[PDB]
């Protein structure tokens, strides 16, 4: 059930020169990686990248790689009118990246469409929620977005991202469903580790899950501790699950009343943990 | 399948 | 123009257990520019054969890089993650906790 989404994100780098720029694509469909092009492979191509895509057939990886091929040559033309915009030299390597996709509900309605860039690290120009109007981030990016509008170019992206992103994204959610249409609860416990005389720290682990939302808590009786908590980023196992901890500092004598708590889609109820061996 | 852009920056 | 300086997290797939077969992660994100070198060492020496994920980014924008590779932890090896970006003025080394 839930959400899902298809995303692709996209890095083309130049590099001073005559190299061209090194263009990248990956595609996740939710928290799964499933396809790349690099521009560096000595025959580039759309690959598949989760065995779930060997699936598809010849046709498909060469209309992507067509795809991909001409987007390639869109961020060669936009990354020389960038440089110029900002007035740059030819010395230096400059980024753009973009990202596109589709977020859909568990009816399938479309949720939310993206279509947004940013250059040398920081927001250039984004479509709207609306799939309409157009956010600018600094003067450069306004003559683009004065462009886009004049050209009518939103029409073409809403026509995709209602549509033709959804209908993918159904698809390969079908020919992936054994790994994308399943649910891996963490695999949770608690370690203790000394601290002082005095004091020990409690952490609590959650391994081996999937999706990669989680909320992972400390309580004392129903009292929140989160911004008493240290904690990580949940983490890539690279199996494609994920991990992530949370630890907090205890009296030695009172370790056991804390409890902590594990919210994930896998658990129909909250997993209540504590240091119980 | 894959988006290509349209009008350019 | 944004620079972003790594964060790093080096780790196991697996609980660790002396002597048993094992994945050796270092997670390295929040980065930007892309450019980056990583290598994964052993008793300070660089391991042969590490493999990374395709390079993708996060809603910021900022870049993220799985590096990993098989490994079989002992009590006596150490290992770490060397990382090398423009935004550090020497590698920064970050050793593996098992506990962490």
């Amino acid at each position: 059930m839930g959400p899902h989404s298809l995303r692709y994100f996209v890095t083309a780098v130049s590099r001073p020169g005559l190299g061209e720029p090194r263009f990248i694509a990956v595609g996740y469909v939710d928290d799964t990686q499933f396809v790349r092009f690099d521009s560096d492979a000595d025959n580039p191509r759309f690959e598949p990248r989760a065995p779930w895509m060997e699936q598809e057939g010849p046709e498909y990886w060469e209309e992507q790689t067509q795809r991909a091929k001409s987007d390639e040559q869109w961020f060669r033309v936009s990354l020389r009118t960038a440089q110029r915009y900002y007035n740059q030299s030819k010395g230096g390597s400059h980024t753009f990246q973009r990202m596109f996709g589709c977020d859909v509900g568990s009816d399938w309605r479309l949720l939310r469409g993206y279509h947004q860039f940013a250059y040398d690290g920081r927001d250039y120009i984004a479509l709207n929620e609306d799939l309409k109007t157009w956010t600018a981030a600094d003067t450069a990016a306004l003559i683009t977005r004065r462009k886009w509008e004049q050209a009518g170019d939103a029409e073409y992206y809403r026509a995709y991202l209602e549509g033709e992103c959804v209908e993918w994204l159904r698809r390969y959610l079908e020919l992936g469903n054994e790994t994308l249409l399943r649910t891996d609860s963490p695999k949770a416990h608690v370690t203790y580790h000394p601290r002082s005389q005095v004091d020990v720290t409690l952490r609590c682990w959650a391994l081996g899950f999937y999706p990669a939302d989680i909320t992972l808590t400390w309580q004392l009786n129903g009292e929140d501790l989160t911004q008493d908590m240290e904690l990580v980023e949940t983490r890539p196992a690279g199996d494609g699950t994920f991990q992530k901890w949370a630890a907090v500092v205890v009296p030695l004598g009172k370790e056991q009343n804390y409890t902590c708590h594990v919210h994930h889609k896998g658990l129909p109820e909250p997993l209540t943990l504590r240091w119980k061996p | 399948l894959y988006l290509v852009c349209g009008e350019r920056v | 123009m944004i620079q972003r300086t790594p964060k790093i997290q080096v780790y196991s797939r697996h609980p660790a257990e002396n002597g048993k077969s094992n994945f050796l992660n270092c997670y390295v994100s929040g980065f930007h520019p892309s450019d980056i070198e990583v290598d994964l060492l052993k008793n300070g020496e660089r391991i042969e054969k590490v493999e990374h994920s395709d390079l993708s980014f996060s809603k910021d924008w900022s870049f993220y890089l799985l590096y990993y590779t098989e490994f079989t932890p002992t009590e006596k090896d150490e290992y770490a993650c060397r990382v090398n970006h423009v935004t550090l003025s020497q590698p920064k080394i970050v050793k593996w906790d098992r506990d962490m």
